[PDB]
Protein backbone atom coordinates (compact mmCIF):
# COMPACT_ATOMS: atom_id res chain seq x y z
CA UNK A 1 0.00 0.00 0.00
CA UNK A 2 0.85 3.77 -0.34
CA UNK A 3 0.19 7.30 -1.89
CA UNK A 4 0.19 9.25 -4.96
CA UNK A 5 1.39 13.21 -3.90
CA UNK A 6 1.85 15.48 -6.55
CA UNK A 7 4.00 18.77 -5.95
CA UNK A 8 2.75 20.61 -8.50
CA UNK A 9 0.39 20.39 -11.31
CA UNK A 10 0.92 18.78 -14.46
CA UNK A 11 1.37 21.27 -17.55
CA UNK A 12 1.96 20.75 -21.19
CA UNK A 13 1.56 23.64 -24.27
CA UNK A 14 1.61 22.72 -27.84
CA UNK A 15 4.51 24.72 -29.17
CA UNK A 16 4.15 27.11 -32.19
CA UNK A 17 7.35 27.74 -34.06
CA UNK A 18 7.67 31.37 -34.54
CA UNK A 19 7.91 31.78 -38.42
CA UNK A 20 4.26 30.08 -38.81
CA UNK A 21 1.03 32.19 -39.12
CA UNK A 22 -2.77 30.89 -38.11
CA UNK A 23 -4.99 30.07 -40.67
CA UNK A 24 -7.06 32.96 -42.25
CA UNK A 25 -10.31 32.53 -43.94
CA UNK A 26 -11.33 35.83 -43.79
CA UNK A 27 -8.61 36.92 -46.30
CA UNK A 28 -8.60 36.38 -50.04
CA UNK A 29 -4.85 35.33 -51.13
CA UNK A 30 -4.88 32.57 -54.05
CA UNK A 31 -2.39 30.57 -51.52
CA UNK A 32 -1.89 31.04 -47.86
CA UNK A 33 1.58 29.58 -47.09
CA UNK A 34 3.17 27.33 -44.46
CA UNK A 35 -0.04 28.73 -41.91
CA UNK A 36 -1.23 25.97 -39.18
CA UNK A 37 -4.18 24.82 -40.19
CA UNK A 38 -6.94 23.24 -37.92
CA UNK A 39 -9.71 22.27 -40.32
CA UNK A 40 -12.48 24.01 -41.96
CA UNK A 41 -16.33 23.93 -43.59
CA UNK A 42 -14.43 22.08 -46.50
CA UNK A 43 -11.62 20.49 -44.83
CA UNK A 44 -11.79 17.58 -42.77
CA UNK A 45 -8.31 16.90 -40.37
CA UNK A 46 -7.21 13.72 -38.75
CA UNK A 47 -5.89 13.64 -35.53
CA UNK A 48 -4.62 10.29 -34.52
CA UNK A 49 -2.65 10.57 -30.93
CA UNK A 50 -2.59 8.85 -28.00
CA UNK A 51 -2.00 10.30 -24.55
CA UNK A 52 -1.67 8.27 -21.20
CA UNK A 53 -3.01 5.08 -23.00
CA UNK A 54 -6.01 6.28 -24.18
CA UNK A 55 -5.91 6.82 -27.70
CA UNK A 56 -7.75 9.03 -29.38
CA UNK A 57 -8.92 9.44 -32.85
CA UNK A 58 -10.83 11.06 -35.50
CA UNK A 59 -11.00 12.46 -39.03
CA UNK A 60 -14.31 14.74 -39.22
CA UNK A 61 -12.68 17.67 -37.30
CA UNK A 62 -13.84 21.17 -38.50
CA UNK A 63 -12.22 23.51 -36.01
CA UNK A 64 -9.84 23.26 -33.59
CA UNK A 65 -12.48 23.24 -30.68
CA UNK A 66 -14.00 20.33 -31.44
CA UNK A 67 -10.71 18.94 -31.21
CA UNK A 68 -10.77 20.32 -27.62
CA UNK A 69 -14.42 18.81 -26.91
CA UNK A 70 -13.24 15.65 -28.21
CA UNK A 71 -10.50 15.53 -25.89
CA UNK A 72 -12.37 16.34 -23.57
CA UNK A 73 -14.56 13.24 -23.95
CA UNK A 74 -11.60 10.92 -22.47
CA UNK A 75 -11.05 13.00 -19.52
CA UNK A 76 -12.94 10.74 -17.33
CA UNK A 77 -12.96 6.63 -17.26
CA UNK A 78 -16.45 5.04 -18.41
CA UNK A 79 -18.73 1.95 -17.91
CA UNK A 80 -15.98 0.77 -19.73
CA UNK A 81 -12.94 2.91 -21.55
CA UNK A 82 -9.95 4.35 -19.04
CA UNK A 83 -10.69 7.90 -18.49
CA UNK A 84 -7.08 9.91 -19.14
CA UNK A 85 -7.90 12.75 -16.58
CA UNK A 86 -5.85 15.60 -18.39
CA UNK A 87 -7.83 18.46 -19.92
CA UNK A 88 -7.26 19.99 -22.78
CA UNK A 89 -8.15 23.85 -23.18
CA UNK A 90 -7.84 26.44 -25.27
CA UNK A 91 -4.44 28.33 -26.24
CA UNK A 92 -4.95 31.52 -25.87
CA UNK A 93 -3.45 32.32 -29.25
CA UNK A 94 -6.00 30.38 -30.57
CA UNK A 95 -2.61 28.65 -32.22
CA UNK A 96 -3.30 25.34 -30.18
CA UNK A 97 -3.94 23.33 -26.84
CA UNK A 98 -3.11 24.06 -23.79
CA UNK A 99 -2.67 20.54 -21.91
CA UNK A 100 -3.45 20.50 -18.22
CA UNK A 101 -3.87 18.11 -15.38
CA UNK A 102 -4.79 18.46 -11.69
CA UNK A 103 -3.68 14.90 -11.10
CA UNK A 104 -6.33 14.78 -8.24
CA UNK A 105 -8.18 12.21 -9.91
CA UNK A 106 -8.26 8.83 -9.58
CA UNK A 107 -5.54 6.52 -8.67
CA UNK A 108 -3.64 4.55 -10.87
CA UNK A 109 -0.91 5.41 -13.12
CA UNK A 110 -3.08 6.60 -15.76
CA UNK A 111 -4.58 9.51 -13.58
CA UNK A 112 -1.65 10.74 -13.17
CA UNK A 113 0.81 12.87 -14.72
CA UNK A 114 0.98 13.85 -18.37
CA UNK A 115 2.07 11.67 -21.44
CA UNK A 116 1.54 12.22 -25.22
CA UNK A 117 2.40 10.27 -27.90
CA UNK A 118 1.75 11.94 -31.47
CA UNK A 119 0.49 9.29 -33.95
CA UNK A 120 1.05 9.65 -37.28
CA UNK A 121 -1.72 11.14 -39.42
CA UNK A 122 -2.14 14.56 -37.53
CA UNK A 123 -3.68 16.85 -39.94
CA UNK A 124 -4.50 18.74 -37.23
CA UNK A 125 -0.79 19.11 -36.98
CA UNK A 126 -1.58 21.75 -38.96
CA UNK A 127 1.35 22.45 -41.41
CA UNK A 128 -0.18 22.70 -45.01
CA UNK A 129 -0.42 25.17 -47.63
CA UNK A 130 -3.68 25.50 -48.48
CA UNK A 131 -5.78 27.33 -51.33
CA UNK A 132 -8.64 29.84 -51.30
CA UNK A 133 -11.14 30.35 -54.75
CA UNK A 134 -11.72 30.94 -57.81
CA UNK A 135 -14.79 31.94 -57.59
CA UNK A 136 -17.12 30.30 -54.38
CA UNK A 137 -15.48 29.26 -51.86
CA UNK A 138 -13.28 26.83 -51.88
CA UNK A 139 -10.58 26.23 -49.24
CA UNK A 140 -8.51 23.60 -50.77
CA UNK A 141 -5.51 21.09 -49.93
CA UNK A 142 -2.37 21.76 -51.64
CA UNK A 143 -2.36 18.67 -53.97
CA UNK A 144 -4.16 16.16 -52.09
CA UNK A 145 -3.65 15.79 -49.79
CA UNK A 146 -3.16 17.51 -46.07
CA UNK A 147 0.71 16.19 -45.12
CA UNK A 148 0.78 13.85 -42.18
CA UNK A 149 2.27 14.07 -38.66
CA UNK A 150 5.54 11.85 -40.13
CA UNK A 151 8.47 12.22 -37.78
CA UNK A 152 7.23 15.40 -36.39
CA UNK A 153 6.64 17.13 -33.71
CA UNK A 154 3.84 18.79 -36.10
CA UNK A 155 4.05 21.29 -33.26
CA UNK A 156 6.19 19.75 -30.66
CA UNK A 157 9.02 21.77 -29.98
CA UNK A 158 11.61 18.86 -31.61
CA UNK A 159 11.97 16.13 -34.02
CA UNK A 160 13.44 12.72 -33.96
CA UNK A 161 12.83 10.53 -37.32
CA UNK A 162 13.75 7.20 -35.24
CA UNK A 163 10.88 4.76 -34.72
CA UNK A 164 7.97 5.66 -33.73
CA UNK A 165 6.84 9.51 -33.64
CA UNK A 166 8.11 11.34 -30.79
CA UNK A 167 6.63 12.21 -27.19
CA UNK A 168 6.96 14.75 -24.86
CA UNK A 169 6.52 13.43 -21.45
CA UNK A 170 6.21 15.85 -18.07
CA UNK A 171 7.06 14.31 -14.41
CA UNK A 172 5.27 16.11 -11.90
CA UNK A 173 3.65 13.57 -9.12
CA UNK A 174 5.87 10.63 -7.68
CA UNK A 175 4.80 7.60 -5.89
CA UNK A 176 5.39 6.00 -2.55
CA UNK A 177 5.17 2.32 -1.44
CA UNK A 178 5.20 0.35 2.27
CA UNK A 179 7.18 -2.43 2.39
CA UNK A 180 7.77 -4.94 5.43
CA UNK A 181 10.82 -5.63 4.94
CA UNK A 182 14.44 -3.42 5.85
CA UNK A 183 14.59 -0.76 2.93
CA UNK A 184 18.44 1.29 2.97
CA UNK A 185 18.08 3.92 0.91
CA UNK A 186 20.95 5.70 -1.50
CA UNK A 187 22.11 8.74 0.21
CA UNK A 188 22.94 11.71 -1.01
CA UNK A 189 24.63 15.50 -0.34
CA UNK A 190 22.34 17.62 1.71
CA UNK A 191 23.27 21.80 1.52
CA UNK A 192 23.45 21.25 5.94
CA UNK A 193 24.75 18.63 7.48
CA UNK A 194 26.82 15.51 6.36
CA UNK A 195 29.27 17.44 4.26
CA UNK A 196 30.26 17.45 1.52
CA UNK A 197 30.54 17.62 -1.92
CA UNK A 198 34.49 17.16 -2.91
CA UNK A 199 33.96 18.11 -7.07
CA UNK A 200 36.64 15.15 -8.87
CA UNK A 201 37.59 18.24 -11.25
CA UNK A 202 34.91 17.78 -14.38
CA UNK A 203 33.90 14.01 -14.23
CA UNK A 204 31.15 12.67 -12.19
CA UNK A 205 32.28 9.81 -9.76
CA UNK A 206 33.07 11.32 -6.96
CA UNK A 207 31.95 9.21 -3.81
CA UNK A 208 28.88 7.37 -4.00
CA UNK A 209 26.92 10.27 -1.44
CA UNK A 210 28.64 12.84 -4.11
CA UNK A 211 27.44 10.41 -6.97
CA UNK A 212 24.02 9.96 -6.03
CA UNK A 213 24.04 14.29 -5.75
CA UNK A 214 25.85 14.26 -9.30
CA UNK A 215 22.87 12.32 -10.62
CA UNK A 216 20.26 13.94 -9.03
CA UNK A 217 20.87 17.39 -10.54
CA UNK A 218 20.07 15.89 -13.92
CA UNK A 219 16.72 14.22 -14.16
CA UNK A 220 17.81 11.06 -12.67
CA UNK A 221 15.41 11.36 -9.46
CA UNK A 222 11.93 12.77 -11.91
CA UNK A 223 11.65 8.63 -13.12
CA UNK A 224 8.36 7.52 -12.58
CA UNK A 225 9.66 4.41 -10.80
CA UNK A 226 7.84 3.46 -7.42
CA UNK A 227 9.50 4.20 -4.34
CA UNK A 228 9.76 2.30 -1.34
CA UNK A 229 9.96 3.06 2.28
CA UNK A 230 9.28 1.57 5.62
CA UNK A 231 10.83 3.61 8.57
CA UNK A 232 9.16 6.58 8.85
CA UNK A 233 12.42 8.68 8.60
CA UNK A 234 12.59 7.20 4.98
CA UNK A 235 9.71 8.83 4.10
CA UNK A 236 10.42 12.27 5.24
CA UNK A 237 13.71 12.41 3.64
CA UNK A 238 12.46 10.73 0.50
CA UNK A 239 9.60 13.55 0.22
CA UNK A 240 12.33 16.18 0.76
CA UNK A 241 14.48 14.17 -2.65
CA UNK A 242 11.40 14.39 -4.49
CA UNK A 243 10.27 17.94 -3.65
CA UNK A 244 13.33 19.09 -4.14
CA UNK A 245 14.62 17.20 -7.32
CA UNK A 246 11.78 15.54 -8.73
CA UNK A 247 9.31 18.02 -10.49
CA UNK A 248 9.08 19.58 -13.71
CA UNK A 249 7.98 23.09 -12.53
CA UNK A 250 8.43 24.92 -16.02
CA UNK A 251 5.82 22.48 -17.66
CA UNK A 252 9.38 21.69 -20.27
CA UNK A 253 9.07 18.17 -20.31
CA UNK A 254 11.46 14.78 -20.81
CA UNK A 255 10.45 14.97 -24.77
CA UNK A 256 11.16 11.45 -26.18
CA UNK A 257 14.71 9.65 -25.17
CA UNK A 258 15.61 9.48 -22.20
CA UNK A 259 18.63 12.29 -21.68
CA UNK A 260 18.49 14.18 -18.86
CA UNK A 261 19.82 17.65 -18.01
CA UNK A 262 20.56 20.55 -16.02
CA UNK A 263 17.82 23.03 -15.54
CA UNK A 264 16.61 26.54 -14.72
CA UNK A 265 15.17 24.76 -12.99
CA UNK A 266 13.58 21.86 -11.31
CA UNK A 267 15.62 22.88 -8.73
CA UNK A 268 14.06 24.37 -5.32
CA UNK A 269 16.66 23.64 -2.66
CA UNK A 270 15.38 25.56 -0.08
CA UNK A 271 12.38 23.13 0.82
CA UNK A 272 12.51 21.34 4.43
CA UNK A 273 10.73 18.28 5.82
CA UNK A 274 10.78 18.09 9.47
CA UNK A 275 8.97 15.52 12.20
CA UNK A 276 7.60 17.92 14.93
CA UNK A 277 7.62 16.84 18.75
CA UNK A 278 3.89 16.67 18.70
CA UNK A 279 4.20 14.21 16.12
CA UNK A 280 2.72 16.09 13.06
CA UNK A 281 5.23 16.34 9.87
CA UNK A 282 5.90 19.53 8.33
CA UNK A 283 7.18 21.04 5.78
CA UNK A 284 8.49 24.73 4.99
CA UNK A 285 9.30 26.82 1.88
CA UNK A 286 12.25 29.39 2.80
CA UNK A 287 12.24 32.58 0.26
CA UNK A 288 16.24 32.04 0.89
CA UNK A 289 18.44 31.13 -2.04
CA UNK A 290 20.32 28.23 -2.25
CA UNK A 291 23.86 27.79 -4.43
CA UNK A 292 25.31 24.66 -5.88
CA UNK A 293 28.95 23.81 -5.71
CA UNK A 294 31.25 22.81 -8.72
CA UNK A 295 31.58 21.10 -10.47
CA UNK A 296 27.95 19.28 -9.26
CA UNK A 297 26.19 19.36 -12.65
CA UNK A 298 26.36 21.27 -14.75
CA UNK A 299 27.54 24.36 -14.01
CA UNK A 300 31.17 24.23 -13.85
CA UNK A 301 30.91 27.09 -11.62
CA UNK A 302 28.71 27.60 -8.61
CA UNK A 303 25.27 28.41 -8.97
CA UNK A 304 22.23 29.64 -7.38
CA UNK A 305 18.73 29.37 -7.09
CA UNK A 306 15.91 31.19 -6.62
CA UNK A 307 12.70 29.30 -4.37
CA UNK A 308 9.66 28.56 -6.52
CA UNK A 309 5.80 27.93 -5.40
CA UNK A 310 4.03 24.34 -4.68
CA UNK A 311 0.94 23.35 -4.40
CA UNK A 312 0.33 19.40 -2.70
CA UNK A 313 -2.03 17.51 -3.79
CA UNK A 314 -2.61 13.92 -2.40
CA UNK A 315 -5.06 10.83 -2.96
CA UNK A 316 -3.78 7.09 -2.84
CA UNK A 317 -2.44 4.76 -4.85
CA UNK A 318 -3.99 0.96 -6.52
CA UNK A 319 -2.65 -0.99 -9.40
CA UNK A 320 -4.27 -1.71 -12.21
CA UNK A 321 -6.49 -5.35 -12.50
CA UNK A 322 -4.23 -6.04 -8.97
CA UNK A 323 -5.62 -6.60 -5.41
CA UNK A 324 -4.17 -3.82 -3.33
CA UNK A 325 -6.74 -2.02 -1.41
CA UNK A 326 -7.29 1.46 -0.77
CA UNK A 327 -5.82 2.62 2.72
CA UNK A 328 -7.81 5.21 3.44
CA UNK A 329 -7.14 6.18 7.65
CA UNK A 330 -3.49 6.70 6.38
CA UNK A 331 -4.56 8.77 2.99
CA UNK A 332 -5.92 11.10 4.98
CA UNK A 333 -3.41 11.97 7.60
CA UNK A 334 -1.32 12.69 4.60
CA UNK A 335 -4.70 14.53 2.97
CA UNK A 336 -4.15 17.02 5.26
CA UNK A 337 -2.14 18.84 2.97
CA UNK A 338 -4.03 19.63 -0.21
CA UNK A 339 -4.26 23.31 -0.10
CA UNK A 340 -1.20 25.79 -2.28
CA UNK A 341 1.65 26.26 -0.16
CA UNK A 342 3.23 29.93 -1.65
CA UNK A 343 6.44 31.09 -0.84
CA UNK A 344 6.74 32.65 2.97
CA UNK A 345 6.96 31.99 6.55
CA UNK A 346 3.87 29.29 6.99
CA UNK A 347 4.47 25.78 7.39
CA UNK A 348 2.02 23.04 6.61
CA UNK A 349 1.41 20.11 8.70
CA UNK A 350 0.27 16.44 8.69
CA UNK B 1 -8.96 -11.73 -14.37
CA UNK B 2 -7.60 -10.27 -11.06
CA UNK B 3 -5.01 -13.25 -10.27
CA UNK B 4 -4.88 -14.70 -13.50
CA UNK B 5 -4.21 -18.32 -11.71
CA UNK B 6 -6.62 -20.46 -13.92
CA UNK B 7 -9.06 -22.04 -10.82
CA UNK B 8 -11.97 -23.86 -12.69
CA UNK B 9 -15.24 -22.90 -11.09
CA UNK B 10 -17.74 -25.36 -10.08
CA UNK B 11 -15.69 -27.43 -8.58
CA UNK B 12 -17.80 -27.45 -5.27
CA UNK B 13 -14.67 -26.83 -3.56
CA UNK B 14 -11.64 -24.43 -4.05
CA UNK B 15 -13.99 -21.92 -2.87
CA UNK B 16 -11.89 -18.38 -3.51
CA UNK B 17 -12.12 -14.78 -2.01
CA UNK B 18 -11.32 -11.51 -2.13
CA UNK B 19 -11.21 -8.16 -0.39
CA UNK B 20 -14.73 -6.55 -0.72
CA UNK B 21 -15.26 -2.83 -1.79
CA UNK B 22 -15.44 -2.07 2.07
CA UNK B 23 -12.79 -4.11 3.37
CA UNK B 24 -14.48 -7.22 4.36
CA UNK B 25 -13.51 -10.81 2.38
CA UNK B 26 -15.89 -12.62 0.81
CA UNK B 27 -16.59 -15.27 -1.74
CA UNK B 28 -16.37 -14.72 -5.74
CA UNK B 29 -16.70 -17.10 -8.47
CA UNK B 30 -18.99 -19.72 -7.45
CA UNK B 31 -21.73 -20.78 -10.02
CA UNK B 32 -25.26 -22.28 -8.44
CA UNK B 33 -27.73 -24.68 -9.66
CA UNK B 34 -29.82 -21.99 -11.19
CA UNK B 35 -33.11 -24.57 -9.27
CA UNK B 36 -32.24 -22.28 -6.08
CA UNK B 37 -32.72 -18.97 -7.57
CA UNK B 38 -34.72 -16.34 -5.77
CA UNK B 39 -35.91 -13.14 -6.80
CA UNK B 40 -36.03 -9.87 -4.85
CA UNK B 41 -39.04 -10.54 -3.22
CA UNK B 42 -37.32 -13.90 -1.64
CA UNK B 43 -40.37 -16.44 -3.71
CA UNK B 44 -38.60 -19.43 -5.23
CA UNK B 45 -38.31 -19.00 -9.09
CA UNK B 46 -39.13 -22.91 -9.08
CA UNK B 47 -37.57 -23.63 -12.38
CA UNK B 48 -37.45 -27.52 -13.17
CA UNK B 49 -37.01 -30.29 -15.61
CA UNK B 50 -36.68 -29.19 -19.34
CA UNK C 1 -29.97 -10.29 -43.21
CA UNK C 2 -27.67 -12.84 -45.31
CA UNK C 3 -29.03 -16.86 -44.29
CA UNK C 4 -27.78 -20.24 -44.68
CA UNK C 5 -29.33 -20.93 -48.09
CA UNK C 6 -30.42 -24.83 -48.54
CA UNK C 7 -27.41 -27.03 -47.97
CA UNK C 8 -25.56 -26.45 -44.29
CA UNK C 9 -22.12 -25.53 -45.95
CA UNK C 10 -20.87 -23.03 -43.08
CA UNK C 11 -18.26 -20.14 -44.23
CA UNK C 12 -16.50 -17.10 -42.72
CA UNK C 13 -18.53 -13.89 -42.52
CA UNK C 14 -18.48 -10.21 -42.02
CA UNK C 15 -20.44 -10.21 -40.33
CA UNK C 16 -22.08 -12.62 -38.10
CA UNK C 17 -18.86 -11.83 -35.56
CA UNK C 18 -19.04 -9.38 -33.01
CA UNK C 19 -16.43 -10.43 -30.56
CA UNK C 20 -16.70 -6.69 -28.21
CA UNK C 21 -19.67 -8.15 -26.27
CA UNK C 22 -19.22 -9.13 -22.80
CA UNK C 23 -21.39 -10.71 -20.51
CA UNK C 24 -20.60 -10.70 -16.88
CA UNK C 25 -22.23 -11.46 -13.42
CA UNK C 26 -22.67 -7.81 -11.29
CA UNK C 27 -21.56 -8.58 -7.48
CA UNK C 28 -25.55 -7.21 -6.49
CA UNK C 29 -26.85 -10.52 -8.61
CA UNK C 30 -27.82 -8.67 -11.83
CA UNK C 31 -26.44 -10.35 -15.36
CA UNK C 32 -24.87 -7.55 -17.54
CA UNK C 33 -24.04 -7.29 -20.80
CA UNK C 34 -22.02 -4.63 -22.82
CA UNK C 35 -21.30 -3.65 -26.24
CA UNK C 36 -17.80 -2.01 -26.28
CA UNK C 37 -17.18 0.14 -29.61
CA UNK C 38 -13.81 -1.25 -29.60
CA UNK C 39 -12.69 -3.26 -32.68
CA UNK C 40 -11.27 -6.95 -32.30
CA UNK C 41 -9.00 -9.36 -34.05
CA UNK C 42 -9.16 -12.79 -35.27
CA UNK C 43 -5.43 -14.68 -35.17
CA UNK C 44 -4.21 -16.45 -38.07
CA UNK C 45 -5.27 -19.16 -39.11
CA UNK C 46 -9.19 -19.15 -37.31
CA UNK C 47 -10.85 -19.37 -40.10
CA UNK C 48 -10.59 -18.49 -42.57
CA UNK C 49 -8.56 -15.71 -42.83
CA UNK C 50 -5.26 -17.14 -43.10
CA UNK C 51 -3.68 -14.06 -41.85
CA UNK C 52 -4.88 -11.64 -39.30
CA UNK C 53 -8.23 -9.86 -39.65
CA UNK C 54 -10.39 -7.14 -37.65
CA UNK C 55 -13.79 -6.52 -36.89
CA UNK C 56 -15.96 -4.07 -36.12
CA UNK C 57 -19.12 -4.32 -33.78
CA UNK C 58 -22.55 -4.35 -34.75
CA UNK C 59 -25.68 -3.26 -32.91
CA UNK C 60 -28.26 -5.44 -31.25
CA UNK C 61 -32.10 -5.67 -30.02
CA UNK C 62 -32.12 -8.34 -27.34
CA UNK C 63 -35.94 -9.50 -27.45
CA UNK C 64 -37.10 -12.58 -25.11
CA UNK C 65 -40.33 -14.79 -24.34
CA UNK C 66 -40.56 -18.49 -23.22
CA UNK C 67 -40.22 -21.64 -24.04
CA UNK C 68 -42.75 -24.22 -25.11
CA UNK C 69 -42.82 -27.51 -27.32
CA UNK C 70 -45.19 -28.47 -29.83
CA UNK C 71 -47.63 -30.92 -28.66
CA UNK C 72 -46.16 -31.15 -25.26
CA UNK C 73 -46.39 -31.11 -21.12
CA UNK C 74 -43.92 -28.57 -20.58
CA UNK C 75 -45.42 -25.84 -18.16
CA UNK C 76 -44.55 -22.54 -18.84
CA UNK C 77 -42.23 -20.95 -16.17
CA UNK C 78 -43.11 -17.09 -16.38
CA UNK C 79 -41.40 -16.07 -12.94
CA UNK C 80 -37.91 -16.89 -14.47
CA UNK C 81 -38.58 -15.65 -17.85
CA UNK C 82 -39.25 -12.06 -16.22
CA UNK C 83 -35.87 -11.38 -14.57
CA UNK C 84 -34.99 -12.10 -18.11
CA UNK C 85 -37.65 -10.36 -19.50
CA UNK C 86 -35.59 -7.21 -18.21
CA UNK C 87 -33.46 -7.39 -21.74
CA UNK C 88 -36.14 -6.58 -23.59
CA UNK C 89 -35.50 -3.19 -25.61
CA UNK C 90 -32.50 -2.34 -28.23
CA UNK C 91 -28.90 -1.72 -27.11
CA UNK C 92 -26.90 0.65 -29.45
CA UNK C 93 -23.03 0.84 -29.05
CA UNK C 94 -22.25 2.61 -26.35
CA UNK C 95 -21.53 3.01 -22.60
CA UNK C 96 -24.84 1.54 -21.19
CA UNK C 97 -24.49 -1.80 -19.99
CA UNK C 98 -28.10 -3.93 -19.49
CA UNK C 99 -28.89 -5.66 -16.39
CA UNK C 100 -31.17 -8.40 -15.62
Amino acid sequence: QGIWVSYADAKFTTDRANGANVFDPNLTVAQQNNVIFWGNKDIAVTLDINLNGVRIQNDNIRSLDEAIAYINTFTAPTDTRDGTGVKAVKKADGSGIEFVNNNADGTTDNMKNIDLTVNVGNSAGERNTINYNANTGVFSPQGGNLTTAQNDTDWIAGAAQAGQPQNVKVVTAHKYIYSSNPVTIPPMINPDGGPAFQPNNGNRPTDPASANYWDAIQGSLKNTTERTFRTTEDLRELLQRDARYGVDYNGSGIIDNATPTFDANDINQAVKVVVTENGNFAISNANETSTIPANAGAGAGAATTNPKNMSFNITAYSNKQGTVSTNDAFTKIFKAFDGPLVIGNQIKES
Amino acid sequence: TKTQRAEDENDTGTTQFYTTSKNSVEVTEKGVDAGALFNANGTGLNLRDG
